[PDB]
């Protein structure tokens, strides 16, 4: 159980993590959303870590930790952090990598290095950028190793090759608290708009489930609890085939809590696209677009924590992550329904795009937040 | 014993405007 | 053995009138 | 036991346009 220091970083990292949700979505050159709020938070820790003046203030400002002393930044992260590689109670496969690339001519200083391994994991290496062919190689073998070929390629280009590269490599697979029975799975079309439809595979499982539909906003929500109830994957999917926009307007943490609220208990055939979903963001601007405006300016930029120099800045913030949509969960007794209590379920039939979030039982904390738009498919 | 049949799909989607 | 799928789901509705 | 119940149909086909 998180120390009440993990609790209010975790608190923190949600809402940042949802602010940055919202700047994404609002741009059209994203399509699928995977984002995990503890990693990108520590983007902030590392450069509050690596940074001084006004470089380290702005990252503390985007956490909304400006009332957080430095260190107990780091640690509540850190705990975080460690709390979801435990792998003791969870159940749930999450592998994570963190590593700084710098210069070929930049030293990282012996401090920082302790630090952010000691708090955020993370790793270090010069590359040298002049060599391209090769610096894609590192980056890219080193995340498929991270997730043993679950991510085989972050990025297929570096644009900006004179700062430093913070990249993120995660896999990530819910398992059920009710497993999907393994043969019910088919192959449907998953609508991606009114006139495109992708082959995918489905799986299915029929199961007592909060849910609510939302006859007035044209909205179903839906809760799978995860392995042993200590969080739960909320999907909202709007009733017809559209944009995600107008649900994105409406999705707050107040407005979930309402939600929430309406739930009951009930019968619902869930059906969802099964398979691998990969991602990568840059989320470089999109961190300068709320706040974090010096670390990534080659001309501001003051990270000589990092390094001892100062012309070193954060030229690109790699969040990539493979996203396992699988039936694998824990097993459940011969009946704990009943011949009675399963019929006449609801549908939630995710055959177009939906957002999806993953959530503290405990703190109501977010854990993970996306949107599916676009499935892979043959 | 297979268990029941599954539930009915879901309503099509709605048709598109006209001209 | 999972039970066999329900049938197919009913046509949608019609769209609206054109404008 | 029985098995769990079956997955749903498909969804239905596309409705009609509206009149002009």
């Amino acid at each position: 159980m998180l120390s009440p220091k993990a609790a209010t970083l975790a608190e923190r990292s949600a809402g940042l993590a949802f602010s940055l949700y919202q700047a994404m979505a609002k741009d059209q050159a994203v399509e699928n959303i995977l984002l995990s709020p503890v990693v990108v938070a520590s983007s902030l820790g590392l450069v509050s870590l690596g940074g001084k003046a006004t470089t380290a203030s702005q990252a503390k400002a985007v956490l909304s930790a400006e009332q957080l002393r430095d260190e107990e930044v780091h640690a509540g992260l850190g705990e975080l952090l460690r709390s979801l590689s435990n792998s003791t109670a969870r159940n749930v496969t999450w592998k994570l990598g963190s590593r700084l690339y710098g210069p070929s001519s930049v030293s990282f200083a012996e401090d920082f290095v302790r630090s952010s391994k000691q708090h955020y994991n993370c790793e270090h290496s010069k590359i040298n950028f002049r060599d391209k062919r090769s610096a894609l190689q590192s980056i890219n073998e080193w995340a498929a190793q991270t997730t043993d070929g679950k991510l085989p390629e972050v990025t297929k280009d570096v644009e900006r090759t004179d700062g430093a590269l913070l990249v993120n490599a995660m896999f990530f697979k819910p398992h059920w608290d009710e497993k999907f029975h393994h043969k019910m799975v088919d192959n449907r079309g998953f609508m991606v708009t009114r006139s495109y439809t992708v082959g995918v595979t489905m799986m299915h499982r029929t199961g007592l489930y909060n849910y609510y539909d939302d006859e007035k906003e044209k909205l179903q929500i839906v809760e799978m609890p995860l392995a042993h109830k200590l969080s739960s994957l909320i999907i909202l999917m709007p009733h017809h085939v559209e944009p995600l926009e107008r649900l994105e307007k409406l999705l707050t943490k107040e407005q979930l809590k309402i939600w929430m609220g309406k739930m009951q208990k009930k019968a619902v055939a869930i059906s969802l696209p099964k398979g691998v979903v990969e991602v990568t963001h840059d989320l470089q601007k999109h961190l300068a677009g709320l706040g974090l405006t010096e670390a990534i300016d080659k001309n501001k930029a003051d990270l000589s924590r990092m390094s001892g120099k100062k012309d070193l800045y954060l030229a690109s913030v790699f969040h990539a992550t493979a996203f396992e949509w699988d039936t694998e969960g824990n097993p459940f007794d011969q009946d704990i329904y009943g011949r009675e209590e399963l019929r006449s379920p609801k549908l939630f039939y995710a055959d177009h795009p939906f957002i999806f979030l993953v959530r503290d039982t405990q703190s109501g904390s977010l854990l993970f937040i996306g949107r599916l738009v676009r499935p892979k498919g043959d | 014993p297979p268990g029941p049949p599954g539930p009915p799909g879901p309503r099509g989607f709605p048709g598109p405007p006209g001209p």
